[PDB]
């Protein structure tokens, strides 16, 4: 389940989520890395975990540091 | 029966805080300017930090249970 | 002494700091009354206050003051631990006593604990605190 | 079967664990069938001719391809900006890019940057040119030869020798102090003199030109008719150039207590200084002993000489315990061999002796990890064989009220305050750094609670460094120790005040916070250790483990359930609280000397006070380069690096499945898997020949054990040679 | 200077003593 | 899982062009986008009364509720 | 893969002689040994 | 084969040999407790090692003890 | 020779390998008052015959697992079951119970083996037996 939660957050974030322009553009979360980057174990590491976890590591003296906190406590 | 009255009460548990300590007025005239919180905690030893801004001069943490979406959508 | 250091009043990134404190409780006055107490530690040059704890007098709220008000704490708590269990060994189920444990005797050593370590020096002088090796049970030595 | 020739009961098993336990078994020399004293002696003496001929060889083999691939000459031109080779790739699976990636620091071929420190050492040693590494490495290769024919001839009737030489205790120690420590000191020092310091001065002392060359103008005579101090005429100045004759002094033997300006390395006539005072105390200590004369001591009296009133027999009978026990022997060695390899560790990074190492980082976190490494394997092992001697060797009558059995006695004492001692670090370590978390993410870092390490500040401040004010020995300029000639004194004041070293950084809370963190870490891995060591023999739960054996898996569920109760299975458990440990002060010697050379020390002064800045500024931060030697967009020389960093986080996880799945579900898989082979057809034509079964409870813990480790080792190293050398290198 | 091929032809030459004194400690090892 | 170690070593071989991706040696997951297809085709020929299909996660356009995304066609 | 080394021919030969050959030659006689039913 | 090892404090319960599930030990007659009865284990190599006559024993420190030692196809368990 | 009928079993995977016709196997043979169900120990459920029942099994504790059951899962009590180890030379040998009486009861002329005239605390040091080849228990 973890596998299938990571698929799910990468290729959401990828290939579906993200701003729509105006003229009809959507510019994703993750710029469409899922198709380059979620063939290698290493971009998995880099481009999923390392990368994202960027939000939850800089949360620290915001409203989300609870979040790190946690992040701490389950680790 | 037990486990039902448990169930019942945390449901209960959720309503009430989606009534009393929630921003579901507010967030129910501008749903995309306002993100869904639920949930008010104590200005106490540093936590009060965590009631982030969520919109319209609320602060609280913001819910991602979607909870209001399903009140919305019940009516 | 503490030539590293410096008092934190004129450790410039301490008052740059003090100046914007938050607020803990609902008192707006709560980052002021920070920057009050915390003005008279001693600062590093990050501005955060550090505290020694070699033993000195008047960094005695550093170390010493909170050091022996928790001995204490934990004298009382240990000797009327100590004292229920020596109390109730003498029952008919001491095993009960301890997995539900009887209300009165408990509350009454609680308010008993305020003269714990003369009671501790008496019971070492009068042989009622250590045992001997041979009276406890060993391991296969 | 035949395999294994040493163990019968292993030979007639007709499962796959016959094999297993043959390989693990091979080296247990006492257990094999028909084994005497004797011939246990006989065979390890020549196990050990064998391993000096596999040192050699490996020696050999690392001249050669610094000789042969290296470039160590182009090396030798500028040993500041040109990175060591190690040797050539020759993998055929490389494509283009690794190809480009891997060609590196001049070469036209893939090669690997070396971070041995190998051509700092034969540099500082006077090597200049591949053709001697050639030379060496022929050497090194008959030198091999002669001690393999030395196993085997002394493997042969008419020179196997008896069971007395091997218990001659004082005759080999004085052997070993005087001819194998002293008189190699006594010999480098000699090299020293006659190569390294005149190599630095700029001068080709080969074999060639080696009779005829004075090391200094006035030779060996006023060495011999008086005072030497014409020997500290003048040392090297302090414009030196390396290598060159620019700034050179004639002097052999000085002192000024630093560094010399250019290398930032050890002066190395202060070395040489160094190295014959040591080899005249090694000369003087190895004639303590008795020989065939009978003037020396004999140890068996000098340890029944010694008792007490409080301590029972004193040390009566230790002579024969040791020299009877050669695993009391193994745990002392073990023990000596691990904190000197600390030692070595931790005077390496800072008081470097190897010209211009201190400026190549990799190399110097590399040799740091490495030596700590194998130091926590080694106090790790010397704990382990003392658990095998109170197991197998220990005679409880010989050894009755000395020491041995008095520590025997009140080991519940020390297993319990150790305990106290453990909880009490542990406790109070993780209450102030989780205060710390705390409130640094409640956006208020100044209700933390940070305590200056002032013993460690005042332990700095008298030696030398006076950066904390508080004015007493050596930072004190009235002291009595500071006011004694002793010209070390304003050399080392200059080495330790500068700030430009590592010798004797400064330090803040957050190196207090990790001290007592590696304070934790080296009590509890003792009190684990000492526990299996003082419970081999037996316990409340099981008073028989002696007649057990050293490694066994449980005693079954009964008495309430027995796992891991062996002392082998302590040594289990101690080896990931060791691993524990080194990784908390390797994080911690990396994290600080990452904020050393880069110049921003602030992010470690406000940062590792508590656990987010170790996870974010440490961990998250240093691996992005790491993590990038490959990716969608091509290669880089880091690749090897990411490829192994990943390699180890799988060898570990890996490791995880032996430790956390038991043996029997996977006993009854193995069973539908025979069930499956058995009643294919065509594959019913092939048979094994040893009944597949699980691997054994104990080969469970050892081989998950083993992936663990491995797969630590692999990741920490991979993690620290790219951050490094994609930070500097 | 780089060394020769002789030189490295020569080194094997030289390892394959080595090679058969460690065959045979090994083999006087076994038994 | 192989599949994922083999990409990863030819990756950090540089070679890419031997790797398992769409710009190299292709797997393709051709009974999932048939069947994507013919859900695609489902509303007017296999499925008359319905207007739209049963989710724009097959194949349709992107609903843009806001300036954010609610769904695409997941490729 | 080349060398500007001398005798590059040497890695071109060994590289596949200790990679394949050695291992399966060590290997084969291993197995050969370790299930031979000589004597004990 | 394994080793079973039957010592004098043996008070003749029985446990042992009920726990048994591979018929290693029997009771002989004896004199040295008051049941007259001592365990004894003639077919040990039957024994597979499972320890549950030790778990039935009741004397303080077993008087029944099993020392793993030797394996075979029947102390492995093996039904292939 | 060994006799009894097998117990209609409609077959299973659990049964005999080829350690059966190449080491060893095993018998159990029961007396059976009337035809019931019981359980296989390679799993499932086998109907037992009236009269004699002959089973062959893998193991020597498949047969006293099942002897256990017929013991104490039937109201009629099957107290005469007959445990053999078969060879694949032919050779029958009789198991269990040995002497004709279960173990748990005593029977005059068993011998004690494996009975040691000390305490368990009264082993001997390893020390010293070393070079020895015997364990503490040994001697
Ligand atoms: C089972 C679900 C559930 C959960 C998780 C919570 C959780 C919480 N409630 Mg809550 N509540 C619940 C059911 C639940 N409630 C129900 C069913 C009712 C109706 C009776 C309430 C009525 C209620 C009130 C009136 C208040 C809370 C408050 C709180 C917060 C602090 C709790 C406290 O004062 O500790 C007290 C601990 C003990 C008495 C012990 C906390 C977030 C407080 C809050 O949010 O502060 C603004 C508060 O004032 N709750
Ligand atoms: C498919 C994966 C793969 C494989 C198979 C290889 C294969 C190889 N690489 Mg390699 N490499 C890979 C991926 C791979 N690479 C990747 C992804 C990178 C990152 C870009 C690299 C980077 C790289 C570098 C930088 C180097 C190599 C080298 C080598 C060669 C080492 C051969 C050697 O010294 O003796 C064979 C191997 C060993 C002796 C290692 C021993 C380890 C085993 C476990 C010991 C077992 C002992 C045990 C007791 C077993 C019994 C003994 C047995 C004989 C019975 C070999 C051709 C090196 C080279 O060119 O060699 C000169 C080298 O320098 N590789
Ligand atoms: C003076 C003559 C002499 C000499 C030189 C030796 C030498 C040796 N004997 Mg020996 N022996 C002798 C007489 C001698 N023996 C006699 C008379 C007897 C009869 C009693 C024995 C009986 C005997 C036995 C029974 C055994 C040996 C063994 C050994 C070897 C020890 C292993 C080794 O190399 O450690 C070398 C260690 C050092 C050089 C230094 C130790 C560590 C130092 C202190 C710290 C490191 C120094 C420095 C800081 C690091 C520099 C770093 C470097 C990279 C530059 C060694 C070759 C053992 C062996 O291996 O068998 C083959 C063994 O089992 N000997
Ligand atoms: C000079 C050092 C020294 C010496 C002489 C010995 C000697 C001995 N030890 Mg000892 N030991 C040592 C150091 C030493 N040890 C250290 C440092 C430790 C701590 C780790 C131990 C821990 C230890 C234990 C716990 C035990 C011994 C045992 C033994 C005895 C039998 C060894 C045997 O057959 O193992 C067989 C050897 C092996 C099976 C080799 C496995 C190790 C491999 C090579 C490491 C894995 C490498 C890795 C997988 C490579 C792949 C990497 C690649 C993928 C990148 C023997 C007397 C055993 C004994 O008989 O005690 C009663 C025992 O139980 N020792
Ligand atoms: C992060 C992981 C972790 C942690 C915290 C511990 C903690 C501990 N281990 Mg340990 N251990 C671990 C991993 C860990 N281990 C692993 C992986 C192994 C290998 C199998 C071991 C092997 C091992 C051995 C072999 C031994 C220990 C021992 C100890 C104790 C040493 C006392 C100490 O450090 O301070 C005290 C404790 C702590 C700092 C941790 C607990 C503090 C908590 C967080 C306080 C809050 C508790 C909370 C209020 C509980 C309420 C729960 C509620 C929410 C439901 C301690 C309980 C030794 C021991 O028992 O010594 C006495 C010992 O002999 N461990
Ligand atoms: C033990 C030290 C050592 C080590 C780790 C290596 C490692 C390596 N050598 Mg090398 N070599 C060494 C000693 C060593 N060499 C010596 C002493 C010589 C003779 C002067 C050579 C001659 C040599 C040549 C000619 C070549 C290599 C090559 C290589 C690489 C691929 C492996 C190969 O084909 O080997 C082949 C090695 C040989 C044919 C010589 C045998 C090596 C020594 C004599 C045996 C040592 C055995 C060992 C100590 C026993 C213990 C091992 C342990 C597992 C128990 C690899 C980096 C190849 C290369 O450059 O690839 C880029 C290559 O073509 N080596
Ligand atoms: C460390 C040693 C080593 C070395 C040198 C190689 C080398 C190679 N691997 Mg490889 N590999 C290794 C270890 C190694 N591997 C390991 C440890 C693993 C994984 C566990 C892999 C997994 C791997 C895969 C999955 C594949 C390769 C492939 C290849 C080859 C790519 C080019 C090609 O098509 O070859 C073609 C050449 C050969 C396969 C062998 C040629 C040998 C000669 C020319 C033929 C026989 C000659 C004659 C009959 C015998 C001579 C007798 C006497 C003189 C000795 C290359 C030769 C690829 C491959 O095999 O392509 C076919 C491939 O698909 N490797
Ligand atoms: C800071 C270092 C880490 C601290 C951890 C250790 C805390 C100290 C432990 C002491 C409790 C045990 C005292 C022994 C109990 C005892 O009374 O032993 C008896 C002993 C008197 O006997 P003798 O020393 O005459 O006997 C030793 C030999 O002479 C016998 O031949 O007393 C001492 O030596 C006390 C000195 C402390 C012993 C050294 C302590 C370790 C220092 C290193
Ligand atoms: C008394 C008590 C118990 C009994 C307790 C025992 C058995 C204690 C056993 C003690 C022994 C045997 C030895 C004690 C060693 C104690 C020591 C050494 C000192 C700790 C250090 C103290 C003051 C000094 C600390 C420095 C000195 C100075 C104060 C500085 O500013 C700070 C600092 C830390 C450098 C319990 C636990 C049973 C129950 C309790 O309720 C009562
Ligand atoms: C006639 C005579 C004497 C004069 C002798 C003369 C004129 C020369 C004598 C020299 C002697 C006696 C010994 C020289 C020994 C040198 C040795 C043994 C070298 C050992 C090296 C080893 C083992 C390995 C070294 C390594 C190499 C190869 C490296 O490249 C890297 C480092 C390292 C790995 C360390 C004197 C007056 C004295 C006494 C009276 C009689
Ligand atoms: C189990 C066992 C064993 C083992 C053990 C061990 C392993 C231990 C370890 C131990 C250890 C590991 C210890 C250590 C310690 C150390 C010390 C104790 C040191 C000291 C030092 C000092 C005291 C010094 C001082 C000084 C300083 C600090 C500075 C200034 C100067 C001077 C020099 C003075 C044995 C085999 C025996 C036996 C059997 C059992
Ligand atoms: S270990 Fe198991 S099989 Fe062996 S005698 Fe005890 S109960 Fe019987
Ligand atoms: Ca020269
Ligand atoms: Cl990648």
């Amino acid at each position: 389940l973890s596998i299938v939660i990571f698929h799910f957050s990468w290729k959401m974030q990828s290939d579906v989520w993200g701003t729509v322009s105006p003229d009809g553009s959507v510019t994703h979360v993750t710029l469409g890395n899922f198709a380059q980057s979620a063939i290698t174990i290493n971009g998995w590491l880099r481009d999923f975990l390392w990368a994202q976890a960027a939000n939850v590591i800089n949360s620290y003296g915001s409203a989300l540091s609870a979040y790190g906190i946690m992040f701490l406590a389950g680790h | 029966f037990g486990h039902l009255a448990v169930v019942f009460v945390w449901l209960s548990g959720m309503y009430f805080h989606g009534a009393k300590f929630s921003n579901y007025e507010g967030w129910l005239a501008d749903p995309t300017h306002i993100k869904p919180s639920a949930q008010v905690v104590w200005p106490i030893v540093g936590q009060g930090i965590l009631n982030g801004d969520v919109g319209g001069g609320f602060h609280g943490i913001q819910i991602t249970s979607g909870l209001f979406y399903l009140w919305r959508a019940s009516g | 002494d503490f030539a590293n250091l410096t008092p934190c009043s004129e450790n410039p990134a301490y008052l740059a700091k003090s100046k914007n404190f938050l607020n803990t409780t609902n008192d707006p006055n709560s980052g002021k009354i920070r920057a009050e107490r915390y003005a008279s530690a001693l600062c590093g040059p990050e501005g955060y206050p550090h505290l020694i704890v070699d033993g000195r007098f008047t960094h005695a709220g550093d170390f010493l003051i909170p050091s022996i008000l928790f001995l204490y704490i934990a004298g009382w708590i240990g000797w009327v631990g100590r004292s229920y269990l020596i109390e109730i060994r003498e029952s008919k189920n001491p095993e009960m006593q301890e997995v539900v444990i009887n209300v009165p005797l408990a509350i009454k050593k609680m308010l008993g604990g305020f003269l714990w370590p003369l009671a501790a020096v008496g019971e070492y002088t009068s042989g009622k605190l250590v045992m001997k090796d041979s009276e406890i049970p060993t391991s296969p030595r | 079967t035949k395999f294994p020739k040493f163990s019968q009961d292993l030979a007639q098993d007709p499962t796959t664990r016959r094999i297993w336990y043959g390989i693990a078994t091979a080296h247990d020399f006492e257990t094999h069938d028909g084994m005497t004293e004797e011939n246990l002696y006989q065979k390890i003496f020549a196990s050990h001719f064998g391993h000096i001929a596999i040192i050699f060889l490996w020696t050999s083999g690392t001249l050669f391809h610094v000789a042969w691939q290296g470039n160590f000459e182009q090396w030798i031109k500028d040993p500041l900006n040109i990175r060591p080779i190690a040797h050539a790739i020759w993998d055929p699976h490389f494509g283009e890019g690794a190809v480009n990636a891997f060609t590196q620091a001049g070469a036209s071929n893939p090669v690997n940057i070396a971070y041995s420190g190998v051509y700092h050492w034969f540099y500082t040693i006077g090597m200049t040119t591949n053709q001697e590494l050639y030379s060496g490495a022929v050497f090194l290769l008959v030198l091999a030869s002669l001690f393999l024919f030395a196993g085997w001839l002394h493997l042969q009737p008419k020179f196997r020798p008896s069971l007395a030489w091997f218990k001659n205790a004082e005759s080999r120690l004085n052997h070993h102090l005087a001819g194998l420590f002293g008189v190699s000191s006594l010999a480098w020092a000699g090299h020293l003199v006659h190569v390294a310091i005149p190599e630095a001065r700029g001068q080709h002392v080969g074999w060639d030109n080696f009779l005829s060359t004075p090391p200094h103008p006035a030779g060996l005579m006023p060495f011999f008719t008086g005072n030497w101090g014409v020997y500290a005429a003048d040392p090297d100045t302090a414009g030196h150039i390396f290598g060159t004759s620019e700034g050179a002094g004639t002097a052999i033997l000085t002192f000024l207590g630093g560094f010399h300006p250019q290398t930032e390395s050890l002066w190395l006539t202060d070395i040489a200084h160094h190295h014959l005072a040591i080899a005249v105390i090694f000369i003087i200590a190895g004639h303590m002993y008795r020989t065939n004369w009978g003037i020396g001591h004999s140890i068996k009296e000098i340890l029944n000489a010694h008792k007490g009133p409080l301590t029972g027999a004193g040390h009566t009978n230790l002579y024969d315990t040791i020299n009877n026990s050669l695993h009391f022997q193994l745990g002392l060695a073990l023990a000596s061999l691990g904190v000197i390899t600390s030692l070595v560790a931790q005077h390496m990074y800072s008081l470097p002796s190897y010209a211009f190492i201190a400026q190549d980082h990799t190399t110097q976190a590399a040799l740091y990890t490495h030596h700590q490494y194998i130091a926590g394997f080694l106090m790790v092992g010397a704990f382990a064989h003392g658990a095998i001697f109170f197991v197998r060797d220990y005679d409880p009558v010989a050894n009755k009220d000395n020491v041995l059995a008095r520590m025997l006695e009140h080991k519940e004492a020390l297993i319990s305050h150790l305990s106290w001692v453990s909880l009490f670090l542990g406790f109070h370590t993780l209450g102030l750094y989780v205060h710390n978390d705390v409130v640094v993410a409640f956006g208020t870092p100044e209700k933390q609670i940070l305590i200056e390490p002032v013993f460690a500040q005042w332990i700095q401040a008298t030696s030398g460094k006076a950066l904390y004010g508080f004015d007493v020995l050596l930072s004190n300029p009235d002291s009595i120790a500071s006011t004694t000639g002793a010209a070390w004194l304003p050399g080392w004041l200059d080495a330790i005040n500068s700030g430009t070293n590592s010798l004797f950084l400064t330090i803040g809370p957050g190196d207090f916070l990790v001290h007592h963190a590696i304070a934790l870490g080296l009590h509890t891995t003792a009190l684990i250790l000492i526990k299996g060591a003082l419970d081999a023999r037996g316990s409340k739960l099981m008073p028989d483990k002696k007649d057990f054996g050293y490694s066994f898996p449980c005693d079954g569920p009964g008495r309430g359930g027995t796992c891991d109760i062996s002392a082998w299975d302590a040594f289990y458990l101690a080896m990931f609280w060791m691993l524990n440990t080194l990784g908390w002060l390797t994080f911690y010697w990396h994290w600080k000397h990452l904020g050393v050379w880069s110049g921003n020390v602030a992010q470690f002064n406000e940062n590792s006070t508590y656990l987010m800045g170790w996870f974010r500024d440490y961990l998250w931060a240093n691996s992005a380069q790491l993590i990038n030697g490959y990716n969608p967009y091509g290669v880089n020389n880091l690749s090897v690096w990411a490829w192994m960093f990943l390699f180890g986080h799988l060898v570990w996880a890996t490791g995880f499945m032996f430790l956390i799945s038991w043996r029997g579900y996977w006993q009854e898989l193995i069973e539908t898997i025979v069930w499956a082979h058995e009643r294919t057809p065509l594959a019913n034509l092939v048979r094994w020949k040893d009944k597949p079964v699980a691997l054994s409870i104990v080969q469970a813990r050892l081989v998950g054990l083993a992936h663990f480790t491995v797969g630590y080792v692999l990741t920490y190293a991979a993690f620290l040679i790219a951050s490094t050398a994609g930070k500097f290198g | 200077m780089a060394l020769s091929d002789t030189q490295i032809l020569a080194a094997l030459v030289v390892a394959l003593l080595p090679a058969f004194l460690a065959f045979r400690l090994s083999t006087e090892l076994y038994k | 899982f192989g599949l994922y170690i083999h990409n990863d070593t030819m990756r950090a071989l540089g070679r890419p062009q031997d790797m398992f991706s769409d710009t190299a040696i292709q797997l393709q997951p051709i009974f999932a986008q048939w069947v994507q297809h013919l859900h695609t085709l489902a509303p007017g020929a296999t499925a008359p009364n319905a207007l739209a299909t049963a989710s724009y996660a097959f194949g349709g356009e992107t609903i843009a509720v806001a300036g954010k995304v609610a769904m695409m066609p997941i490729t | 893969m080349d060398g500007s080394y001398a005798a590059s021919y040497l890695p071109w030969i060994l590289i596949p002689m200790v990679g394949w050959l050695f291992p399966a030659v060590t290997m084969g006689l291993l197995f050969i040994h370790i299930e031979s039913e000589g004597e004990g | 084969s394994h080793s079973v090892k039957i010592y004098d404090t043996c008070i003749g319960c029985t446990q042992c040999v009920r726990a048994c599930p591979l018929d290693v030990l029997e009771m002989v007659p004896w004199d040295g407790c008051k049941a007259a009865q001592i365990a004894s284990s003639p077919r040990t190599e039957d024994c597979v090692g499972c320890k549950r006559c030790e778990t039935a024993c009741p004397t303080d420190f077993l008087s029944i003890r099993v020392y793993l030692g030797a394996e075979t196809t029947r102390s492995m368990g093996l039904a292939y | 020779e060994l006799s009894g009928q097998p117990p209609k079993f409609g077959g299973s995977t659990g049964g005999l390998l080829s350690k059966a016709n190449r080491e060893e196997k095993y018998a159990i043979t029961w007396t059976s008052a009337s035809e019931q169900v019981f359980e296989m120990p390679t799993g499932g459920a086998a109907i037992m015959n009236e009269g004699e029942n002959l089973l062959y099994l893998a193991r020597k504790e498949q047969c006293l697992a099942l002897g256990t059951q017929l013991r104490t899962k039937f109201k009629p009590k099957i107290q005469d079951y007959k445990i053999y180890r078969v060879y694949p030379s032919g050779e029958v040998q009789y198991l269990h119970p040995a002497d004709g009486v279960f173990p748990e009861k005593v029977n005059e002329g068993r011998e004690a083996q494996g009975t040691k005239t000390r305490r368990i605390g009264q082993n001997p040091e390893p020390v010293t037996i070393k070079f020895s080849g015997k364990a503490p228990y040994e001697v």
